[PDB]
C-alpha cells in the first residue's frame, strides 16, 4: 500500500516469583508476588527500515530469555532462576497503561509527518484474561479518554467463547465474566480444535499416573424404598431429573 | 474410515508427441470452489434419447463451470507438462501432490524400440496419461489413494495399453476428440447461436460424447465412481471393463456407533463375503440377491457385450435362485447348460455376483432359525449414509412387495419386544411360510434382521474333579455346602491337558452311545468360535439330535448366543 | 511413530547451469540409492505456479517431500532466484506428521531470503546477483532422526525449531444429548490455566453416569458448547461416549463376550469393580414388600438377551446378586465398556397433564425423525412410561428393540 | 557369578527389530536394556535365546537416551527418556506398571542423560531446550541444579569422575563446563570447534581433561586448567564422530563414526608427549552393514579384588537392528598401556549378577481355576532366527525347524534349560488312518546334545486317543532316530519332527 508508518515494538514480560504451581491458581484471580518487565526492542523507527527492524526483533527475541531467566547472585555468580507468568495472569491492564503513557498529555512534541497513534498487542492466548476489578475499571476510564484502538491479535485458535473475555473476582470473592468494549481481537491463521489442551497434546503426563481413580457410584439407596421393584421404579422415575 | 467416499474431482488425458505433450479430452470442466466444498444435432439428440450420453449437468452450470483452458487454478499446458513426466517416471506409478491436490495416474510410454506393449497420431504419439485428481484428507490420504490407484487407475490404463497396442484405439479417440473439437469451435453456427460460457461447453461435451468412445468410457467411470458405483465402460466396441471400489458393509465385530460412523444397514453378521473374497467350501451356502432378480439381469448384460456361456450361466443363476436353499443344490442349473467342473463354475459365479454387489451370502434360511433385529438397522437417518426415515421408506417398500402381511414395524416389534425364538412363530399358518421366508429374505438384504448363532464352552463343575481324581488315585470336609461349586471352563478342549481331557470324558459317564458319539464328533467344536448352525450343516447332523445334547448336558455347557 | 529421514537435500536454481543440488547430507546418498536428480529436476524448481506449494512425489521405493521457494527481485540475477530444502522419506510410511515442518522450514528460509538475503550470499559467489548449510542439513537430519525435535541456531536471532507431532482423527458429529461421556483418564489433574472455561466446568460431572443434557444443566452450560468440548476431548483420546441407565433398557451379549474368558485381568477386575465395598442394603431388599466368582459374573452376563429387559432379567436373577453383593449399575457399566455386551436402543415408530405447545412440538419432531425413546426422554425431561403416554395419546406406536 | 558366562569371550550377534535408538548396559555385565518408541527390551547377555522382557510406554517421538542405575543398593533402576520426561523404571515391579516415578523437567526432549559416578543417586539430563538439570533421585520432584547455555540445544551432559559436583554439557559448536557450587556461571567455555560438538566425555583419571568429537572429523582433547582457548591434541577423521568417549582401561580413547567411515568402531592408542594429527587406531571392528549408534562395555572381575585382573567386551547397537558383542584381545590390552594385574588403591565396586528379564510376582477372593491356561509362541520363534554366535547352536536348529514348519506348534521352548514341549496334529490313530490325533511330545536335551552318546529324552503326554502300542512304537522310532543321528554327532530334530506327523 506504499505506507509511511512508524513502528514501536516493545516486549512485555510478567515474571512469577512464586513456587506454586499454575495448576493450583484459581481463575480470576491474579499473581500475588510478581515483577514485570518492559523490554523495548525497535524504537520510534520508520517502516522502510524492515530488515533492521526484523533483524533487532529476532535478536532481542532469542536473548530475552538470558536476560530474564538468569538472575544475578550477590555471591559473584548467577543462578538460573525465575518463570514467565501464562497469558491469563498476565499483566495485561498494566501493558495497555504502558501504552497509553504516551497519549496522557494532548500538548507533546508533534509528529508533522505521521497522524494516527494505533496500538495492536500481540498474545499468544485466546482473548481470555485474569485481571484485578479496580484496574479493569482504570483502564477502561483510561481508555475511553484517548485516542487509541487496542487491537489485541492472538496467535492461538479462536476459542468457544466469545472474545476478549475478562474474569475477575468481586469484593465478596465472586467470579464475574465480562467483554470490554474498547479491545478487539484478531486470530492469525474440516475440524479444527479450538480448545487447548497441553497436557494431552504434548504427553506431559505418563501413561501410568492418569489412570482413573474415581469411577461410578455404588448406587446408594432412598431411605423410603422397601422393595427391590420399588427401587427399580423409583430409579427409572428419576432417571432424567436435573 | 468405514463410510465410502471416493475422492475424485476429474479425469485427464494427457498425451505427448515428439512436438511435445498437449491434453486431449478432460472432465469436468468446473472450478476448484464447487468441488471441493444438421446432422450432428439429430445424432446427438438421439443419443440423449437412447441414453448413449449420461453426462451430469451440474457440471456444466453457470456457477460450476470454469473454463476449458483452465484445469483447478491450472493452465492446459501446464497440466500437460507436469503429468507428461521422463520414461524413468512412466510406465509406473505417478503421484504428485500440489497442496490439497493428488494427481495420480499410471502414465503408459512407449518402450524405445516403439512398441507399446512386450508380446498422424499413429507414430507420433509415444505417451498417454489417464490421469485422476483426487482431494483426499491428511489422514485418510494413503488409503484413498490406495485403493482408487489399486482399483480403478491400474485396471483401466492396462486395458488402454492393450487396445492400444492390438487396434491404436487411444489415437483414433483422440484423433476425432480434436477434429471434433474443431468442428463444433470453428465451424458450427450452433455453438454461436448457444448463451453462456457453461451452455456452449456443454454442447462441445455433448458432441465430444456423441463422436468419441472414449469419452463415454472416462465420463462414465467418473460419474459412476464419485457415485460409489460400479462403472461399466465401453471401449473400442468390443471389450467392457467393470470398475469399483470395495465398500465396508460387513462387520463381525459390533463397531462404535458414536465414534466411528458406518453406514446403516450393514450386515452385522459372523458370515461375511471379504472371509470367502480373500480365500481366492462356499457351496455350504446360500446365496441372497441386493435387487430384484430382473434389475440384476439388467445390470449384468452391460457386464459383457456378446452374451457369452458366462453371461447366460450367470443370467440362469440369478433367474432361478433361492436364499433358502445351498449353493451345492444348483449343480443341476449348469449340468444343463453344459471336485467338479460344475462346482468350481458355481463357485466362481457366487464370487462373481457376491464381490459385484449382485447376491449376498448367507446361512441358508430356515423358519427354525432364530433372528433378531440388528443394531445396525436402518431405522434412523434420512439415507443409508447421511448422518423420511429410513424405517418409513423401507415400510413403504415392504408394504409394497408385500401387500398380504403386517408392516414392517409389526415385523420388527414382533421380532424384538420378547425373547429371540425361532422365526416360524410369526407365521401363523403354513400357507403363510413362503411370503414370510420372503419377507425374511427382504429384512436381511436391507440389514434389518441378523441372525443369533448358538456357541457353545464346556464347564466342568467340583463333582467331575473329584471323579478324575478318584480315578486317578485308582490306577471342608465336616460340612457340605452346594452354593460353593469349584468350577472351570475348558477353553479350547481339543488342546486340552491330561487331567482336563479327562474332566471332558467325564462329563459324559452315565449317557446313551448316541449322547457319547455326538460328544465325541462335536466336542472340538465347543470353544466359543463356532456357532451351532455351521456345526449342522458341516458335520451333517440335524438340530434334533443337537438339542438332546444341549438338555442331556445342560450344567456342563455354556450357552453363548451373538451374531 | 515417525518415518526416519532418508536423505536431505538443498537445491538451488543456477543462473548459468540451471538447477542443481547445493548440498546434500548424507553425502552422496542419491547417488548410492540410483536416485538421480536430472529425472524430477522440473519439480524441485518448478514453474512459478507450481513455487510456493507442498509437493510430494513418488521416486521409486522414495517419496520426495519439497517445498519449492522462488522470490523475485531485480537484486538476483534472471530476476529471481529459486531454490528448495527437499526431504527424501521411503515410499511405506506416512509424510503427513513431517509435512507441516518442511512447508514451515520453506516459509521461513523464504522470509530470511527476503529479508536479509541468506542463502544467495552464503554461496559466495557473485553470479546468483546482478552460516553453514551442511551443517544445518546434518544437525536437521540428525535432530529430527534421533529426538523428532531440533533448535538449530543459523544466526544470531534466527534459530530452526521444529517438532514433530501426530497427527489425530477428527472427532465424530454424531454425540448428541442422550450420550453419557466416560472419562478414561483423571481429568482434574490435567487441568491447567489454558483450559477453556466450559470444559473446566464441564470436568467435573463426568462420572460416567450423568447426560450430556444433566451436564448442560449442572453447570449451567448450552448443550452445544457441551458437544464441542466433549467432541475435543474424544480428539484428544480420553472421553468414550456410553448410553444412560435405565432398569427399562435391554442389554444382549456381543461377539466380543469370550474376551471376559481369553484376558488375564478382565475378570478380576469385574470381581474387584462390580462388588460393594460393604454388604449393602440393596443386598438387604426382598423384591416385593467373599467376592463374587467370575464364572457367576460370566453367568450373569450371558444371561441377559435381546428383547429382555433388565427390570425382568434383575428380578429373575435378584438372590445372585443379593447373596454375591453385586451392584447391577457397576455389573452393566464394566460389561460396557469391555464391548462385551451392547445396548438394544428401543424406536417408538408410527404406522396425564395438558402438554405444551413446544414439548408437543418437539415431541412430533423427534417422532417425524425416528428417534430413540432415550432421545425423547431426554428431550422432554421425562421418564419412559409418560412418553408412552403421550406416545399412546397422540396416536398407536410399535417398539423395536434394535 | 559372572565367569560362567558363556557370551563374555565370544562374539555373538542379535537381530532386534523393532527401531531401537538407545542401549545400555549393567555394570554387572548382566543385562542389556534396549529403548524404543514402544517402550524397553531387557535382554540376559548370558541367555540371549530368551525373548528379551518387553516393558510398555507408547510415545510418537523417538527416544534419545536410556541409562541403567550404577547405584550398587540400586540395581533395578533404568531411567529412559519419553521425550520430555525422563522415566525410572522399576525391573521388580511388574510389566504392565514398571514405571516408579518420573522426571518432569524440560520442555523438549530429552537429549542426553548421565549419572554421577561418585554419587550414584545423582542424575544430570540435559535437553534440546537449552537447559542442563541435575537431580536426585531421594527427591526425584525438582531438580536441585539449574544451568542453561540460552542460544543451542544441547547433545550431551558427562560428569566429572574425580571432581564430584563438575559437569559439562556440549551446545551446538561450543561445550561449558559446569561448577556445581557456581549456579548458571561457567568455569571455562571450549570454543574451538567449528562445527556442530557431537559428544562430550571426561577423563576417569586426570582433575581436568576433557575429549571432544564434532561433525566436521575433528576429535578435540582439552585441559581446561591450562587452557580454555585452544586444545592439547587435535585429531582430524575423514567421517564426522557421533559418539567419542575415553577407554576405561587404559590410556586411549574410542570413537566410531556417523554416517560414513565403513561403520566401525575405531580403537585409537593416546600414548605421547597442540598437535594437528590424523586418525591412526589400533583396532577396527569391522562389520554393520548399516550406521552404529552407540556403543558400550562390559566388565568382570574378582569378588574380593587384590589385582586388576579385569576382562572388558565391547557392544555395539546399529541401524541394522544388530546387537554385537566384540571380544577384546590382549595384543589390545598390551597396545593400550593397561597394567593387567596391580594392587588396588581401592577395591573394585561389586554388582549383583541377577537377570531382570524374568517376569515378576508377588474383600478377598475364593482360590478358582476360572478358566483353562491352556486355552489362552512365533515372537520366540523369530527372535531365535536372530541368534547368532560367532547348524551349530540349539537356537538356530529350534528356530529353523519353527520356521520350516508352519503347522507345529510350540507350546514351551528353553535352550537355557534345553527342555522343547511342541503340539501337533499327526496320523497316527489306529481308529481309522485318516484321522489326526493331538499329540504332546516333551523333548529334554542334555548339556551334550548333540555330542555321540547323548541323545535327547521324549516324553509323550498320556493321551486317551493314543494306544499303549502305537505310543511305545512311536517312542521307539524316535529313540532310534535320535540314536542314528547322534551317531554322526549331527542334530535329531527336524527327522523327529517330519517322523511324527508325515513321513
Amino acid at each position: 500500500v506504499d505506507t509511511h508508518h512508524t513502528i514501536t515494538i516493545a516486549f512485555a514480560i510478567s515474571m512469577d516469583l512464586s513456587d506454586t504451581s499454575f495448576k493450583d491458581l484459581t481463575p480470576g484471580e491474579s499473581l500475588k508476588n510478581s515483577q514485570d518487565y518492559f523490554r523495548i526492542v525497535v524504537d520510534q523507527v520508520s517502516i522502510i527500515h524492515w530488515v533492521d527492524i526484523m533483524e533487532t526483533l529476532r535478536e532481542e527475541f532469542m536473548e530475552i530469555r538470558k536476560d530474564l531467566l538468569n538472575k544475578q547472585t550477590d555471591k559473584g555468580y548467577s543462578v538460573a532462576n525465575g518463570r514467565f507468568s501464562p497469558v491469563i495472569k498476565s499483566n495485561f491492564l498494566e501493558l495497555v497503561n504502558f501504552a497509553t503513557t504516551i497519549l496522557t498529555d494532548p500538548f507533546k512534541q508533534l509528529d508533522l509527518r505521521h497522524t494516527t497513534t494505533h496500538v495492536m498487542i500481540i498474545s499468544p492466548g485466546s482473548g481470555l484474561f485474569d485481571v484485578d476489578y479496580s484496574l479493569l475499571r482504570l483502564t477502561g476510564k483510561k481508555l475511553l479518554s484517548l485516542e487509541m484502538t487496542m487491537d489485541l491479535i492472538c496467535l492461538s485458535k479462536a476459542p468457544l467463547h466469545i472474545v476478549p473475555l475478562f474474569r475477575y473476582r468481586d469484593f465478596e470473592n465472586k467470579l464475574h465474566h465480562c467483554v470490554p468494549l474498547w479491545l478487539s481481537v484478531f486470530f492469525w491463521n474440516e475440524w479444527t480444535p479450538r480448545c487447548k489442551i497441553y497436557d494431552l497434546q504434548m504427553m506431559g503426563i505418563t501413561e501410568n499416573e492418569l489412570i482413573r481413580e474415581v469411577d461410578v457410584e455404588y448406587l446408594q439407596l432412598n431411605k423410603k424404598v422397601k422393595s427391590l421393584s420399588e427401587f427399580m421404579n423409583d430409579y427409572d422415575k428419576n432417571a432424567f431429573e436435573v | 474410515e468405514c463410510l465410502p467416499n471416493s475422492c475424485l474431482l476429474g479425469v485427464h488425458l494427457v498425451i505427448s508427441t515428439h512436438s511435445g505433450p498437449q491434453i486431449v479430452y478432460h472432465y469436468p470442466p468446473s472450478n476448484t470452489a464447487f468441488l471441493t466444498n444438421e446432422e450432428e444435432d439429430m445424432e446427438v439428440s438421439a443419443m440423449l434419447q437412447d441414453g448413449k450420453i449420461s453426462m451430469n449437468e451440474i457440471f456444466f452450470e453457470e456457477e460450476n463451470f470454469q473454463d476449458i483452458n483452465k484445469i483447478l487454478e491450472f493452465d492446459n499446458d501446464f497440466v500437460a507438462e507436469f503429468c507428461s513426466p521422463e520414461r524413468e517416471m512412466c510406465n509406473t506409478r505417478f503421484e504428485f501432490t500440489v497442496d490439497n491436490f493428488c494427481f495420480l495416474g499410471l502414465p503408459i510410454h512407449v518402450d524405445s524400440q516403439g512398441r507399446w506393449r512386450k508380446s498422424d497420431l499413429g507414430k507420433n504419439m509415444n505417451m498417454f496419461h489417464v490421469c485422476f485428481v483426487m482431494n483426499p484428507h491428511l489422514i485418510e490420504y494413503n488409503k484413498r489413494i490406495d485403493d482408487m490407484y489399486q482399483f480403478v487407475v491400474t485396471r483401466l490404463s492396462l486395458l488402454l495399453r492393450y487396445v492400444q497396442s492390438k487396434t491404436s484405439y487411444i489415437s483414433s479417440e483422440c484423433h476425432i476428440i480434436l477434429k471434433e473439437k474443431e468442428r463444433v469451435l470453428k465451424h458450427s453456427k450452433t455453438y454461436q447461436s448457444i448463451r453462456g460460457a457453461g451452455n456452449k461447453g456443454k454442447y462441445l461435451y455433448q458432441r465430444i460424447l456423441a463422436k468419441s468412445s472414449l469419452a463415454r468410457a472416462l465420463t462414465e467411470c467418473v460419474d459412476k465412481i464419485q457415485r460409489n458405483e460400479i462403472a461399466c465402460l465401453e471401449i473400442n466396441d468390443d471389450k467392457v471393463i467393470s470398475l469399483q471400489i470395495p465398500i465396508q458393509n460387513e462387520f463381525e465385530k459390533m463397531p462404535n456407533f458414536k465414534l466411528q460412523p458406518v453406514l446403516r444397514g450393514s450386515y452385522l453378521t459372523s458370515i461375511l463375503n471379504m472371509k470367502f473374497l480373500e480365500k481366492s467350501d462356499l457351496l455350504n451356502y446360500a446365496l441372497l440377491l441386493l435387487d430384484e432378480p430382473n434389475n440384476i439381469i439388467s445390470s449384468l448384460e452391460t457386464f459383457s457385450y456378446q452374451d457369452d456361456i458366462g453371461t447366460i450361466i450367470l443370467k440362469h443363476l440369478v433367474r432361478n435362485i433361492q436364499p433358502n436353499i445351498p449353493l451345492r443344490s444348483y449343480r443341476y442349473l449348469i449340468t444343463d447348460l453344459l471336485n467338479s467342473l460344475e462346482s468350481s463354475i458355481l463357485r466362481s459365479c457366487a464370487l462373481h455376483l457376491m464381490y459385484w454387489r449382485h447376491a449376498r451370502i448367507v446361512i441358508p434360511l430356515s423358519s427354525k432359525y432364530t433372528y433378531i433385529v440388528s443394531p445396525l438397522a436402518p431405522i434412523q437417518g434420512y439415507t443409508i449414509d447421511d448422518y423420511v426415515p429410513l424405517i418409513y421408506q423401507n415400510s413403504m417398500l415392504f408394504r409394497s412387495k408385500f401387500p398380504s402381511l403386517p408392516s414392517l414395524p409389526i415385523f420388527l416389534s414382533l421380532l424384538s419386544t420378547d425373547k429371540p425364538q425361532a422365526y416360524s412363530n410369526i407365521i401363523p399358518s403354513r400357507e403363510h411360510k413362503p411370503v414370510y421366508l420372503n419377507a425374511l429374505a427382504w429384512l436381511i438384504q436391507y440389514g434389518y434382521v441378523t441372525q443369533l448363532l448358538t456357541f457353545i464352552n464346556i464347564r466342568v463343575d467340583k463333582h467331575i474333579k473329584m471323579a478324575v481324581d478318584e480315578d486317578l488315585e485308582k490306577e471342608f470336609e465336616y460340612d457340605d455346602p452346594e452354593m460353593q461349586h469349584d468350577y472351570t471352563i475348558i477353553l479350547e478342549p481339543e488342546r486340552a491337558t491330561a487331567i482336563e481331557k479327562r474332566w471332558l470324558y467325564r462329563c459324559i459317564y452315565g449317557q446313551p452311545s448316541d449322547i457319547q458319539i455326538l460328544f465325541n464328533k462335536l466336542l472340538k467344536y465347543f470353544n466359543g468360535k463356532v456357532p451351532m448352525e455351521l456345526v449342522i450343516i458341516k458335520e451333517e447332523i440335524s438340530r434334533h439330535d443337537l438339542k438332546k445334547l444341549l438338555n442331556a448336558l445342560d450344567k456342563y455347557l455354556i450357552e453363548i448366543h451373538h451374531w | 511413530g515417525f518415518v526416519p529421514i532418508h536423505t536431505i537435500f538443498y537445491s538451488v536454481f543456477h543462473p548459468t547451469e540451471g538447477s542443481k543440488i547445493k548440498y546434500e547430507f548424507p553425502p552422496n546418498n542419491l547417488k548410492n540409492h540410483g536416485i538421480n536428480f536430472n529425472t524430477f529436476k522440473n519439480y524441485i524448481i518448478p514453474k512459478p505456479i507450481l513455487c510456493h506449494k507442498l509437493i510430494t512425489f513418488k521416486y521409486g521405493t522414495y517419496r520426495i517431500v519439497c517445498y519449492p521457494v522462488t522470490i523475485n527481485s531485480p537484486i538476483y540475477a534472471r530476476n529471481f532466484f529459486s531454490f528448495n530444502f527437499v526431504f527424501v522419506f521411503p515410499y511405506d510410511c506416512e509424510t503427513s506428521p513431517y509435512e507441516p515442518a518442511i512447508t514451515r522450514l520453506g516459509k521461513m528460509f523464504k522470509v530470511l531470503e527476503e529479508q536479509n538475503q541468506l542463502l544467495s550470499k552464503s554461496e559466495r559467489d557473485p553470479v546468483f546477483f546482478d552460516f553453514s548449510i551442511q551443517d544445518l542439513l546434518m544437525r536437521i537430519f540428525q535432530d529430527l532422526n534421533n529426538y523428532s525435535e531440533c533448535l538449530i541456531p543459523i544466526d544470531e536471532g534466527n534459530a530452526v525449531d521444529i517438532k514433530i507431532f501426530p497427527l489425530l482423527r477428527p472427532p465424530t458429529t454424531c454425540v448428541s444429548l442422550e450420550d453419557v461421556p466416560l472419562s478414561s483418564v483423571n481429568l482434574k489433574k490435567i487441568i491447567d490455566v489454558n483450559w477453556d472455561p466450559t470444559m473446566m466446568s464441564i470436568v467435573p460431572y463426568i462420572d460416567g453416569l450423568n447426560s450430556i443434557a444433566k451436564i448442560s444443566k449442572l453447570s449451567n452450560s448450552d448443550p452445544g458448547l457441551v458437544i464441542e468440548c466433549i467432541r475435543h476431548l474424544i480428539y484428544y483420546k480420553c472421553v468414550t461416549l456410553s448410553d444412560i441407565f435405565q432398569f427399562s433398557n435391554i442389554y444382549a451379549p456381543s461377539s466380543l463376550i469370550r474376551n471376559f474368558l481369553t484376558d488375564p485381568l478382565m475378570a478380576s477386575d469385574c470381581q474387584s469393580y462390580v462388588t460393594f465395598p460393604e454388604v449393602s442394603k440393596i443386598s438387604n431388599l426382598p423384591l416385593n414388600k467373599f467376592l463374587p466368582t467370575r464364572s457367576c459374573l460370566f453367568d450373569l452376563y450371558r444371561s441377559l438377551s435381546q428383547g429382555q429387559t433388565l427390570k425382568t432379567w434383575y428380578e429373575s436373577k435378584y438372590m445372585i446378586l443379593k447373596e454375591n453383593n453385586i451392584d447391577i449399575r457397576r455389573f452393566i457399566t464394566f460389561g460396557l465398556e469391555k464391548r462385551i455386551i451392547y445396548r438394544c436402543y428401543s424406536f417408538p415408530v408410527m404406522i396425564m397433564p395438558k402438554l405444551s405447545d413446544e414439548e408437543e412440538g418437539i415431541l412430533e419432531e423427534s417422532i417425524r425423525n425416528a428417534e430413540t425413546f432415550d432421545k425423547i426422554c431426554v428431550l422432554l425431561s421425562k421418564p419412559k412410561l409418560e412418553v408412552e403416554s403421550y406416545l399412546n395419546e397422540l396416536g398407536e406406536f410399535k417398539v423395536i428393540n434394535s | 557369578g559372572p565367569y560362567n558366562s558363556p557370551t563374555f569371550g565370544k562374539s555373538l550377534s542379535l537381530k532386534v527389530d523393532g527401531g531401537f535408538n538407545a542401549v545400555s548396559i549393567n555394570p554387572s555385565g548382566r543385562d542389556i536394556v534396549l529403548a524404543s518408541r514402544q517402550g524397553l527390551y531387557i535382554i540376559d547377555l548370558d541367555d540371549p535365546f530368551t525373548p528379551p522382557r518387553w516393558l510398555h510406554h507408547i510415545t510418537p517421538w523417538q527416544v534419545a537416551d536410556v541409562q541403567w542405575s550404577p547405584h550398587p543398593a540400586k540395581p533395578y533402576w533404568i531411567v529412559s527418556t519419553s521425550n520430555q520426561k525422563a522415566i525410572i523404571w522399576n525391573l521388580a515391579k511388574s510389566s504392565s506398571n514398571a514405571i516408579e516415578f518420573v522426571l518432569h523437567g524440560h520442555s523438549r526432549a530429552i537429549t542426553d542423560i548421565n549419572f554421577n559416578p561418585q554419587h550414584p543417586d545423582v542424575l544430570a539430563t540435559c535437553s534440546v531446550d537449552t537447559y542442563v538439570h541435575a537431580w536426585d533421585m531421594r527427591s526425584p520432584h525438582r531438580p536441585f541444579y539449574s544451568t542453561s547455555s540460552w542460544r543451542s540445544a544441547a547433545s550431551q551432559v558427562k560428569w566429572n569422575y574425580k571432581d564430584p559436583n563438575v559437569l559439562a554439557s556440549s551446545h551446538g559448536n561450543d561445550i561449558f563446563v559446569w561448577d556445581l557450587r557456581k549456579g548458571s556461571t561457567p568455569l571455562c567455555s571450549l570454543k574451538g570447534h567449528v562445527s556442530s560438538v557431537n559428544s562430550i566425555d571426561f577423563n576417569r583419571f586426570k582433575y581436568s581433561e576433557i575429549m571432544s568429537s564434532s561433525n566436521d572429523g575433528t576429535v578435540k582433547f582439552w585441559d581446561y586448567s591450562k587452557s580454555t582457548t585452544e586444545s592439547k591434541r587435535t585429531v582430524t577423521t575423514n567421517f564426522p564422530i557421533w559418539r567419542g568417549r575415553y577407554l576405561p582401561f587404559g590410556e586411549g580413547y574410542c570413537i566410531m563414526p556417523m554416517v560414513g567411515g565403513n561403520n566401525a568402531v575405531y580403537l585409537i592408542n593416546l600414548c605421547d608427549d597442540n598437535k594437528k594429527t590424523k586418525l591412526q587406531p589400533i583396532y577396527a571392528f569391522k562389520g554393520h552393514s548399516d550406521r552404529v549408534i552407540d556403543f558400550l562395555w562390559r566388565s568382570r572381575h574378582t569378588c574380593d579384588g587384590d589385582y586388576d585382573d579385569r576382562e572388558f567386551q565391547l557392544v555395539t547397537w546399529s541401524k541394522d537392528c544388530d546387537l554385537k558383542l566384540w571380544p577384546i584381545s590382549d595384543s589390545i590390552y598390551g597396545k593400550v598401556n593397561f597394567d593387567r594385574g596391580k594392587r588396588l588403591e581401592e577395591k573394585l565396586p561389586d554388582y549383583d549378577y541377577c537377570s531382570y528379564n524374568k517376569e515378576p510376582e508377588n474383600f478377598r477372593r475364593l482360590r478358582e481355576n476360572f478358566v483353562t491356561t491352556s486355552g489362552l509362541k512365533t515372537n520366540h520363534i523369530t527372535w531365535l532366527s536372530g541368534i547368532r554366535m560367532n547348524i551349530q547352536n540349539l537356537g538356530e536348529e529350534v528356530s529353523a525347524i519353527g520356521h520350516k514348519f508352519p503347522k507345529v506348534v510350540f507350546e514351551k521352548i528353553s535352550v537355557s534349560t534345553r527342555e522343547l514341549c511342541l503340539t501337533l496334529n499327526g496320523p497316527w490313530s489306529e481308529e481309522n488312518p485318516d484321522d489326526y490325533i493331538f499329540l504332546r511330545i516333551s523333548i529334554n536335551f542334555p548339556l551334550n546334545y548333540p555330542n555321540k552318546g547323548d541323545p535327547p529324552k521324549f516324553t509323550i503326554e498320556e493321551n486317551s486317543n493314543l494306544t499303549m502300542s502305537k505310543r511305545q512304537e512311536i517312542l521307539s522310532n524316535l529313540a532310534t532316530i535320535g540314536q542314528k543321528y547322534t551317531d554322526s554327532n549331527l542334530y535329531c530334530l527336524e527327522p523327529c519332527i517330519r517322523f511324527v506327523l508325515g513321513e
